[PDB]
RNA sequence: AGCUACCAUCUGUGGGAUUAUGACUGAACGCCUCUAAGUCAGAAUCCCGCCCAGGCGGAACGAUACGGCAGCGCCGCGGAGCCUCGGUUGGCCUCGGAUAGCCGGUCCCCCGCCGGGGUCCGGUGCGGAGUGCCCUUCGUCCUGGGAAACGGGGCGCGGCCGGAGAGGCGGCCGCCCCCUCGCCCGUCACGCACCGCACGUUCGUGGGGAACCUGGCGCUAAACCAUUCGUAGACGACCUGCU
RNA sequence: CAUAGCGACGUCGCUUUUUGAUCCUUCGAUGUCGGCUCUUCCUAUCAUUGUGAAGCAGAAUUCACCAAGCGUUGGAUUGUU
RNA sequence: GGAUGAACCGAACGCCGGGUUAAGGCGCCCGAUGCCGACGCUCAUCAGACCCCAGAAAAGGUGUUGGUUGAUAUAGACAGCA
């Protein structure tokens, strides 16, 4: 699984229907993939890991993209995940703030691939919630509980470094 | 494989251009370090090994074996007829090293001096410097001589004067002098340029630069041997008499 | 983790003034005039008040070895105000077990002179810091008296005069013999 | 009365790590570093001006040394300002690093 | 050291980006590089923005953080910040820039005409000033 | 571009700057460096001198003479970097090469002259504060550079001189605002036409 | 004599950054801590000096070709022309520097009337801005209003100063001769207007080589071979001498 | 008294200076041991310069680090390595 | 294309023009990121830099970054001093 930006996906499935259970309950999980495919597939992925189910045995009802119910108001994520590593498989509990769910998730993705080298496929996300400030339990997080947040921008780079590529003038990072 | 034993090398690596000098005098290639502190002093000079010969005196060495006793030691006789300094010349500090700023040549150059510009002093018309010495009369030249000795002043950093040697009282055959820039050191600029200036035309004798009971340094070219083997050249091993195709060679 | 924004603050006694020119910090107090720049360090200073003389260190958005250096800056600008105030003493006692040490204390203290270490014909010539003067204790037998301005300079003649007389080729345990640092003291008292 | 075209460079010719297109040539329109920019520049007129040693006809003027070889300008190239240009006969190498202009001729302002 | 800040109610300018050119004023910080950016009466809708396209200015609105559009907005139109940017040297210089680089031949060529007539004048004046300047002579 | 570029090196880090030179060279330009003892490298400084080291160790063993011919001026050694970006063994290479002028300290051809800095090289935006860097002067120096002082003193006379120049030429601006000041009566009238159009704000 | 031997005799050198390590201040971690920032000492190692050679690398200086028509140098952008090599298509004549800060101006202190400091006032997404500045070419003729008129032009002469890191450059006076022309807005018409077409527009009197004429100002030499030497040497080359 | 100096039981590496395994090159030929001579290189450092540790009192010795600049010899036996 | 390589990756071939790509790339060599690329990690006095492939293991680090589990704490922790 390859990655971009994320999107939360309500993927509804069952069983195939047969002359033991005329009616197979139905099975709901929230999915975040790139495109609807790959949501599909990590649906049909889980649900085979959990219950005893296959693509082939059973079928898909529902597939619609999940939008974010506030994506005005900034909140904090608690994400609960495991992944295999290099050496077996720990669980994680990581914190981000953003407006959306999805991107949030996607940020978690980037930062465990930065941080313990941790490939997509390797990753399994098992609960992502919006939590309360007081319920942050990160301080790279709770650091931006600040009613009256304040702070400059300290060392600013030049970015336009080829508009002009020679020049008379040293440039200031002052700002 | 290494080799079975541990042996010095033989000669030294710092020599390595075994090779003719490009020069018959032998050059400086470093004067000693400059301080405005000491007085105006010339740093070298010229002589001509005349011989060698050996001496006698009483050594006051304490703690020694020799010690308010008589010892026979070498000496070497080296005439040294006075020089005779017949410019100046101003070097500025580069980036790129030392170069020549300005060359200042007195009036009344001696003649055996002017035979070193000459391959063929018999065949020449004598014309050097003729020009020259006459910018030494005119207004204009003196004025030109006075900028040039200002820009010096004002610019150079280390001068050094041009001394001649005298054929005429050596017992020589060549009548050709020998021409040679002796750096002058022991004072600010102006000190020396001035003091250089005072010398033009004259002579130096040699108890003015060096003193006596000091120690110099020699700078020379050693004695021709021709075309050497490695036996002479390099003090290699002779291969025993067994050998073939030679054994004054080296083996590997 | 970048944490937003670590400070802390240092008071400056009403006896002694601070000046920045930038991060250039300029120390005046009655004992004479200690002076250090920080452009080596990406942070902010400001002097807070004209009652009180409050000094703040901030840096804004570092990582875990860069917050060391706020309070590294605190330390030594209270080291400065307090060696313009009340300034720098260390006492090094010379110890020996047969050979005395002979401390000669050369012109105006800038020179020290060691004679008799472990009674080697050698002479130890060890010259301070500009700023530090040295001198023999008048109340001790064997003490060296080091004083100045600048904590560095005066602790790195004492380092210096204790390295200086150091023993070879014996096991240092058995052989105890050197200067020594006795005490880090102030001068005034105040 | 004025310069009246564009100062361009010879950059090379289209070309992969070790393959040269010759028939196909890559310019460097001064001023103009940036794709979005080349727009303008797309199918003007281009021609390599250099001297020789034999006389040349001139039109509307005597003949001189003056020797030109014609081209416009394709397509844009790269993403910095790289433009690409096919001329009536392939660029000499010797022209590499050297003076190509723009001629404007073809207005589409 | 530092006079700007970015701080809840601080009045940024767009540097690049979709908005560039615009004012917008901070709602919120989120995660060290992105915030919440709002500009009500500058045609620029709620939405997050990174730090790297923001130039900060001298004004700063007071409401408070995570309030919406309306307070914002009458936050902004009293003590208007457009006629009050108008006014500084940052905006004019902007606006001289736009119609510098709008400028067409004709504008071109009169104000290289009325350039050529002032530095004229104004190096005539130079001269005058030196030659009354180099009448100095006191011991 | 047709003219001579004069680019200072004091604060330019050696890679970005011998790129972006040895890019220039090939497109038929003039480069001209000067002040080659400002260049920044990145890393501290014992880092760079066991670099330069290793590059001394490295000769060929037989014939030294013949071997890699170790330049220890600043200049000379950005000469080398810029080389070891440029096909050097054919005739474009040194066609290139030959455009390229590299000095230590700024020469009076080019001292009253100004002077382009590359913002894509510049040691300011291209390094982390928190890092450290080694001066290629400080470098040179201790590795077999033998002109650091008089190359100092000569900078030391370039920069008097120079601060003369900029006094002389702050004289001149004042004496030029004032003169703008002395007469607007007969100037505003250009003066609106310029400040309609974007010019002198 | 010459050559020659620790088989005789003489001579063999200075400095820098630093490794290991030992320390200082000092947090990180209200303690500590050689380390994180910043500092000190430090060696048969390393590098440089001394020493050896001297780049398809440079410097300064010398003298630069006859007694006969004979060569050469400079001055004239002097002329008429040839051959060859092609690039290019306005200039910017300069602070130092910092980036967790800069830049400008001004009132008081101190150094030769100009600078360094302490105040105060401004600018800072740099506008006293290289995203910048200067100049800008159609030309002439009536023809007014402004700018100026203490103004520009002199390949015009003479004088002076500054520039030495590669000064190959720049600046300032005196005399003489010009026009009141050139700069903006206006009036007035004219020019080959070559009938749609490209290489046009500059550096430029470009670089280099032979040659003619036209004038002025100046000069009259070396190198090599041969020979001689032996401080040299396979031969060359090298050190010498020759009314 | 584990770790001054060693290290059983186990266990992980490095070298191509030994000896093995293979037969990829060489069978219209790459002269095969050893010795002599000579040059350079490596360090897993014997000594020397500078250090740290010891069951380092001194001496002597051991262990360890920076370290390959300098040196590592004369002989009886054996063709010898 | 992998610098280079009988086998690897892509893709198989009459001679050309235009266009688009694969594998792989886009600081310069050397065509292309002269994107105002996004997020984080990392200082190495033998750093690191792309299948095959051309160099490394066990064991450690109070260097730094996350994460798990547990414990103490205004009924005053923890660390220092007594
Ligand atoms: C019986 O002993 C030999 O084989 C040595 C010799 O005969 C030496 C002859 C050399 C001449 C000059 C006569 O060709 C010979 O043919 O050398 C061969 C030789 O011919 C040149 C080939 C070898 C193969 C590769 C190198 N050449 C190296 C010498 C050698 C040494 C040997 C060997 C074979 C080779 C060969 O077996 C054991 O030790
Ligand atoms: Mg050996
Ligand atoms: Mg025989
Ligand atoms: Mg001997
Ligand atoms: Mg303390
Ligand atoms: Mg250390
Ligand atoms: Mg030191
Ligand atoms: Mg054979
Ligand atoms: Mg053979
Ligand atoms: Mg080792
Ligand atoms: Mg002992
Ligand atoms: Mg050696
Ligand atoms: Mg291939
Ligand atoms: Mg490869
Ligand atoms: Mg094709
Ligand atoms: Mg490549
Ligand atoms: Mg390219």
């Amino acid at each position: 699984k390859a990655s971009g930006t994320l999107r939360e996906y309500k993927v509804v499935g069952r069983c195939l229907p047969t002359p033991k259970c005329h009616t197979p309950p139905l099975y709901r999980m929230r999915i975040f993939a790139p495109n609807h495919v790959v949501a599909k597939s990590r649906f049909w992925y889980f649900v085979s890991q959990l219950k005893k189910m296959k693509k082939s045995s059973g079928e898909i009802v529902y597939c619609g993209q999940v939008f974010e119910k506030s994506p005005l108001r900034v909140k904090n994520f608690g994400i609960w995940l495991r992944y295999d590593s290099r050496s077996g498989t720990h669980n994680m509990y990581r914190e981000y703030r953003d407006l959306t769910t999805a991107g949030a998730v996607t940020q978690c993705y980037r930062d465990m691939g930065a941080r313990h080298r941790a490939r997509a496929h390797s990753i399994q996300i098992m609960k992502v919630e919006e939590i309360a400030a007081s319920k942050c339990r990160r301080p790279a997080v709770k650091q931006f509980h600040d009613s009256k947040i304040k702070f400059p921008l300290p060392h600013r780079v030049l970015r336009r470094q080829h508009k002009p590529r020679f020049t008379t003038k040293r440039p200031n990072t002052f700002f | 494989s290494h080799r079975k034993f541990s042996a010095p090398r033989h000669g030294s690596l710092g020599f390595l251009p075994r090779k003719r000098s490009s020069r018959h005098r032998g050059k400086v290639k470093s004067f000693p370090k400059d301080d405005p502190s000491k007085p105006v002093h010339l740093t070298a000079f010229l002589g001509y090994k005349a011989g060698m010969t050996h001496i006698v005196r009483e050594v006051d060495r304490p703690g020694s074996k020799v010690n308010k006793k008589e010892v026979v030691e070498a000496v070497t006789i080296v005439e040294t007829p006075p020089m005779v300094v017949v410019g100046i010349v101003g070097y500025v500090e580069t980036p790129r090293g030392l170069r020549t700023f300005k060359t200042v040549f007195a009036e009344h150059i001696s003649d055996e001096c002017k035979r070193r510009f000459y391959k063929n002093w018999h065949k020449s018309k004598k014309k050097a410097f003729t020009k020259y010495c006459k910018k030494w009369q005119d207004e204009d030249g003196k004025k030109q001589l006075e900028k040039d000795f200002s820009s010096m002043k004002k610019y150079c950093q280390v001068i050094r004067v041009i001394a001649h040697t005298q054929m005429r009282l050596l017992p020589l055959r060549q009548k050709k002098a020998h021409l040679m820039e002796i750096q002058v050191n022991g004072g600010t600029v102006a000190e020396k340029l001035d003091w250089a200036r005072e010398r033009l035309e004259q002579q130096v004798p040699v108890n003015q630069v060096f003193g006596q009971d000091e120690m110099i340094d020699v700078i020379g070219v050693t004695k021709g041997k021709g075309y050497k083997g490695v036996t002479s050249r390099w003090h290699t091993k002779k291969l025993p008499r067994k050998t073939h195709r030679g054994l004054r060679k080296v083996a590997c | 983790m970048k944490t937003i924004l670590s400070n802390q603050t240092v008071d400056i006694p009403e006896n002694v003034d601070i000046t920045l020119k930038g991060r250039t910090v300029i120390v005046k107090g009655p004992r004479g005039t200690l002076r250090r720049d920080f452009n080596h360090i990406n942070v902010e200073l400001s002097l807070l008040g004209k009652k009180k003389k409050r000094l703040r260190v901030d840096k804004w958005w570092g990582n875990r070895k860069e917050l060391a250096t706020v309070r590294t800056i605190c330390s030594h600008v209270q080291n400065m105000i307090k060696g313009v105030t009340l300034g720098f003493r260390y006492k090094m006692r010379s110890v020996y077990a047969h050979f005395p040490i002979n401390v000669v204390i050369q012109e105006n203290g800038s020179l020290v002179e060691i004679r008799n270490f472990l009674g080697e014909k050698y002479i130890r010539r060890v010259r301070m810091r500009p700023g530090v003067a040295c001198s023999v204790s008048q109340a001790q037998k064997d003490e060296l008296i080091l004083e100045g301005n600048d904590i560095e300079l005066v602790s790195n003649s004492a380092a210096l005069i204790q390295q200086a007389t150091t023993v070879k080729n014996k096991d240092i345990r058995k052989f105890l013999d050197g200067i020594y640092v006795s005490e880090k003291g102030t001068v005034q008292q105040a | 009365s004025g310069r009246l075209w564009s100062k361009a460079i010879f950059a090379g010719y289209k070309r992969g790590l070790r393959n040269q297109r010759e028939h196909t040539a890559l310019l460097k329109i001064e001023g103009v570093y940036a794709r979005d920019e080349t727009e303008f520049y797309l199918g003007k007129r281009c021609a390599y001006v250099y001297k020789a040693k034999n006389n040349t006809v001139t039109p509307g003027g005597k003949p001189n040394k003056t020797r030109v070889i014609w081209g416009k300008v394709t397509r844009a190239h790269g993403n910095s300002g790289m433009v690409r240009a096919k001329f009536r006969s392939n660029l000499p190498a010797k022209a590499i690093g050297h003076r190509i202009r723009v001629m404007l001729y073809p207005s589409r302002i | 050291v530092f006079r700007r800040f970015v701080e809840v109610g601080r009045v940024a300018y767009v540097s690049f980006g979709p908005h560039a050119g615009k004012l917008v004023a901070i709602v919120d910080v989120i995660d060290q590089n992105r915030a919440l950016v709002d500009g009500p009466c500058t045609q620029v809708r709620r939405q997050a923005m990174p730090f790297k396209c923001m130039q900060l200015t001298d004004f700063i609105l007071k409401f408070p953080h995570s309030a919406h559009q309306k307070y914002v907005r009458q936050a902004w139109q009293k003590a208007d910040i457009n006629t009050k940017w108008a006014a500084t040297r940052w905006a004019k210089k902007i606006e001289a820039r736009e119609r510098k680089a709008k400028m067409t031949d004709f504008d071109r060529f009169k104000v290289m005409k009325a350039k050529k007539m002032r530095n004229r004048i104004i190096k005539n004046e130079v001269k005058k000033l030196q030659k009354a300047a180099l009448l100095k002579a006191s011991p | 571009e047709v003219q001579v570029l004069v680019l200072d090196g004091r604060g330019h880090l050696l890679g970005r700057l011998a790129a972006i030179v040895a890019k220039q060279v090939l497109l038929g330009r003039k480069v001209v460096v000067v002040r080659c003892e400002g260049i920044n490298i990145s890393g501290n400084f014992y880092r760079n001198k066991l670099k330069y080291l290793a590059f001394l160790r490295k000769r060929m063993n037989t014939n030294p003479s013949r071997g890699p011919y170790h330049f220890r001026a600043p200049s000379r050694i950005f000469w080398r970097t810029v080389r070891g970006m440029l096909p050097h063994k054919t005739k474009r290479g040194q066609a290139a090469l030959d455009r390229l002028k590299v000095f230590d300290g700024i020469p009076p051809p080019y001292d009253k002259k100004k002077r382009m800095v590359v913002p894509a090289a510049l040691k300011v935006v291209r390094l982390k504060p928190t890092r450290k860097f080694a001066y290629l002067g400080r470098l040179a120096h201790e590795v077999g550079w033998k002109y650091q002082a008089v190359t100092a003193t000569l900078e030391e006379k370039r920069k008097e001189k120079a601060k003369i120049h900029y006094r002389k030429k702050k004289q001149l601006m004042r004496l030029r605002k004032q003169a703008e000041k002395n007469v607007e009566k007969k100037i505003d009238k250009y003066t609106e036409v310029l400040k309609t159009h974007g010019l002198l704000v």
